């Protein structure tokens, strides 16, 4: 839902949304060519 | 722990070879001597470290000899831009004779 | 023991290397010198880069 | 009152009022550097 | 601010918390 | 890869002063660092150094207890001074390395006068 937002906020007025009580699938998002940058720090993509 | 720079002042020519002696009161720790050239008003730049190993990106004119208590620096030539004080940075087996020490200055003048 | 006097050099001593990514763990006393490119995630990189 | 020590050393001397601050461990000054110096690891109490 | 959410004398309603 | 110092100003003797050198392009958690002073008419001498695991213990013998070194965050290391004297006037360079150094900052002079 966050990625599908029609309008994004400015960098100085950066938006933040808390996410909890949900099952997150990251492998699908990570293995996408539509994302120019996808860098993970402190966690492995396979272990996400 | 104080390292003596003998002689304190050294004079040499452009094509004349340069030598200097830095004596350490105690034995250094596993060949940890360094040397830096301190141009006036600016922090010193590395020229030779671990007695003889040459850093990357410096001229091939500085060669070092000696180990243990006595060490020396030998420079093949001067391009008139090496007029700076040399400090022999003496690493020590630390907690004995301080933890490391710096010697006196040794600037080189060129007569023209 | 400390071996700064020889191994280390200014500007980057790149002689010795290590395997940052491996497909599996290591059996004791086993030497791997394959140095073959490794793919993660969807493993689509059948080429070089 | 709850501690046990091998020995206790008591040192007595006379200084003027403003020199009492030098008797704290690690302090400096004419008294601390030339008359009576205490270790930085001093374990005890200073009474005046 | 809200961090968590949830949407879900003949009668006696006993509870434990 | 650069270092820059800050905090040099005229301060009366006996007053505390804070110095700080900041690392640009790299963090003070991999590269060794040292703190050094050079009087205008005297040789160079080192005071403190700390990096990686707790390494603040190594201090100059003459420095004694009035010299301490601590890194407030990853990229900035602060220097705290106490019991300032007229013999403490020198130029403060943020060295990079214990026994071998690569490059230092321009150096901020800290003069002491009343």
């Amino acid at each position: 839902e966050v990625f599908n937002a029609t309008r994004f906020a400015s960098v100085y007025a950066w938006n933040r949304k808390r996410i909890s009580n949900c099952v997150a699938d990251y492998s699908v998002l990570y293995n996408s060519a539509s994302f120019s940058t996808f860098k993970c720090y402190g966690v492995s993509p396979t272990k996400l | 722990q104080v390292l003596t720079q003998t002689p304190s002042s050294v004079s040499a020519a452009v094509g004349g070879t340069v030598t200097i002696n830095c004596q350490s009161s105690q034995s250094v720790n596993n060949n940890d001597l360094a040397w830096y050239q301190q141009k006036p008003g600016q922090p010193p730049k590395l020229l030779i470290y671990f007695v003889s190993t040459l850093p990357s990106g410096v001229s091939s004119r500085f060669k070092g000899s000696g180990s243990g208590t006595q060490f020396t620096l030998t420079i093949s030539g001067v391009q008139c831009d090496d007029a700076a004080t040399y400090y022999c940075q003496g690493g020590f087996g630390c907690n004995s004779g301080d933890c490391t020490a710096f010697g006196g200055g040794t600037e080189v003048v060129v007569k023209r | 023991w400390n071996s700064n006097n020889l191994d280390s050099k200014v500007g980057g001593n790149y002689n010795y290397l290590y395997r940052l990514f491996r497909k599996s763990n290591l059996k004791p006393f086993e030497r791997d010198i394959s140095t073959e490119i490794y793919q993660a995630g969807s493993t689509p990189c059948n080429g070089v880069e | 009152n709850d501690l046990c020590f091998t020995n206790v050393y008591a040192d007595s001397f006379v200084i003027r009022g403003d020199e009492v601050r030098q008797i704290a461990p690690g302090q400096t000054g004419k008294i601390a550097d030339y008359n009576y110096k205490l270790p930085d690891d001093f374990t005890g109490c200073v009474i005046a | 601010n809200c961090t968590f959410e949830y949407v879900s004398f003949k009668n006696l309603r006993e509870f434990v918390f | 890869q650069s270092l820059e110092e800050s905090g040099g100003d005229l301060v009366k003797p006996g007053a505390s002063l804070t110095l700080t050198c900041t690392a640009s392009g790299f963090t003070f958690s991999r590269y060794y660092m040292s703190w050094v002073r050079q009087a205008p008419g005297k040789g160079l001498q080192w005071i403190g150094c700390i990096d990686n695991t707790i390494d603040t213990t190594y201090y100059a013998s003459w420095a004694k207890g009035r010299f301490t070194i601590s890194k407030t965050s990853s990229t900035t290391v602060t220097l705290q001074m106490t019991s300032l004297s007229a013999a403490d006037t020198a130029t403060y360079f943020c060295a990079r390395g214990m026994v071998v150094v690569d490059l230092w900052g321009p150096g901020t002079l800290v003069t002491v006068s009343s």
